[PDB]
């Protein structure tokens, strides 16, 4: 995917919720860094749903491209308010602008 | 001599028809979605279904959303509209697409499509709105001015026939979408969630610090150091004491937010017409979501 793209799309659909740096604040949503290769539910800090905090999947290229899709269809009763995005080459930019900013 | 505008739908369409057009606007509006930052067209919609129908005047029946006028110069370059030509320009193809349906139903119809398809309440729709001549278009200054108290406010929505809480309701959304420094003199968002149509106003109203700021057009608006704005028209449902009462209903109870809203916003897309006993009932659309699309 496209790092820089998916920056522009990280910056406009996300920021406003996640931060995505090491030590980054919980916001509306939890901090991102660590995300990749971890179980949801698990950023230190945040108060999760239980939807999320007990959905028993693993972060990464395969299960952000379903979740980011339709959040709420993929974790139903999740609190994040986003209603997806629907582009394949979109979710590739973002999925790989996250995989480098959540792990540096 | 009163003015009336009787509706009159457009020759031997009905409900399926209208689905057609509200499914290829909620197409159009999943397809373009990089527009303003990725916010989408949605709330833009919204507020051009607005501003169609909010120049009427209940005491002589002038303006409203039966002409359909905005597309006439006049109207389309009204200081208050600046920012409504990208909404015009969404539903030129959508025009195009069915030039059987009168301007009025298309914008009014924009609004209703925008508002389910961001996961609203479902809005009951009537057809019928005529297109009328372009000296038939009421002058600029009819919309509201943002910088303004409560008293300016409930005043206001007295001649659009709105009350305490369809005044409140209505002003719900503003969760979607924002205020662009170039087009209003106003810049920043009311919320996070910018195209979900939830009560996300009423809650950041009462539960964000806000602080009085002039912005880079020397205007005041009320700020949050979580980067969100309230102009001083939605500060005003705070100030105001019956007015603040609604505002923590809706901020505690969506659905209640969600019915009343819906009422308000069909009562506001239907101000000024008449429909025949004879007329058939209002249409509520299925989602995209809801026909498998
Ligand atoms: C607020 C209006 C948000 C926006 C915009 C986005 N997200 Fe979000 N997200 C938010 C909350 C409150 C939560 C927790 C939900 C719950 O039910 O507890 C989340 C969750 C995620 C997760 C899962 C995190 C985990 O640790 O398991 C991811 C990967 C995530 N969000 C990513 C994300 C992206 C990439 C966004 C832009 C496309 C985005 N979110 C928007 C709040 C908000
Ligand atoms: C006192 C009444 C109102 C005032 C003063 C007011 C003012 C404004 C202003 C200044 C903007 C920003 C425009 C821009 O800069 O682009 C705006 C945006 C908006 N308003 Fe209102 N508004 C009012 C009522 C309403 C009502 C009743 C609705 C709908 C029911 C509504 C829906 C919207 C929407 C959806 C937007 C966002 C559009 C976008 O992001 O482009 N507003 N409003």
């Amino acid at each position: 995917g496209d790092v820089e793209k998916g920056k522009k799309i990280f910056v406009q659909r996300c920021a406003q919720c996640h931060t995505v740096e090491k030590g980054g604040k919980n916001k509306t949503g939890p901090n991102l860094n660590g995300l990749f290769g971890r179980k949801t539910g698990q950023a230190p800090g945040f108060t999760y749903t239980d939807a999320n905090k007990n959905k028993g999947i693993t972060w990464k290229e395969e299960t952000l491209m379903e979740y980011l899709e339709n959040p709420k269809k993929y974790i139903p009763g999740t609190k994040m308010i986003f209603a997806g995005i629907k582009k394949k080459t979109e979710r590739e930019d973002l999925i790989a602008y996250l995989k480098k900013a959540t792990n540096e | 001599k009163t003015l009336v505008h009787v509706a009159s739908v457009e020759k031997g369409r009905s409900y399926e028809d209208f689905q057609k057009v509200y499914n290829a606007i909620a197409l159009k509006l999943r397809e373009d979605d990089e527009y303003d930052n990725y916010i989408g067209y949605g709330p833009v919609l919204v507020r051009l279904a607005w501003h169609t129908s909010g120049t009427w005047d209940k005491h002589d029946n002038t303006g409203g959303s039966y002409g359909g006028t905005y597309r006439f110069k006049k109207e389309f370059n009204d200081p208050s509209n600046a920012g409504l030509q990208n909404g015009f320009k969404f539903l030129e193809p959508i025009h195009k697409e069915f030039p059987w349906i009168s301007s009025g139903d298309l914008f009014s119809l924009g609004g209703v499509t925008a508002v389910q398809e961001m996961q609203g309440p479902k809005i009951p729709w009537r057809a019928g709105r005529v297109d009328t001549p372009e000296d038939t278009t009421p002058d600029n200054g009819r919309l509201p001015d943002a910088d303004k108290d409560a008293d300016y406010v409930r005043t206001f929505f007295q001649r659009l026939n709105m009350n305490d809480r369809e005044v409140v309701a209505l002003m719900g959304a503003h969760a979607l979408g924002k205020t662009h420094l170039k087009n209003s003199g106003y810049e920043g968002p009311w919320g996070a969630a910018n195209n979900v149509f939830t009560n996300e106003f009423y809650l950041n109203l009462l539960n964000e610090d806000w602080k009085l700021e002039k912005n880079d057009a020397n205007n005041e608006q009320w700020d949050s150091k979580s980067g969100y704005m309230m102009l001083p028209t939605d500060y005003s449902l705070i100030q105001d004491p019956k007015y603040l009462s609604i505002v923590k209903e809706y901020a505690n109870d969506q659905d209640k937010f969600f019915k009343d809203f819906s009422k308000a916003f069909e009562k506001l897309l239907e101000n000024g017409i008449t429909f025949p006993k004879d007329a058939p009932s209002p249409f509520i659309f299925k989602t995209l979501e809801e026909q498998g699309l």
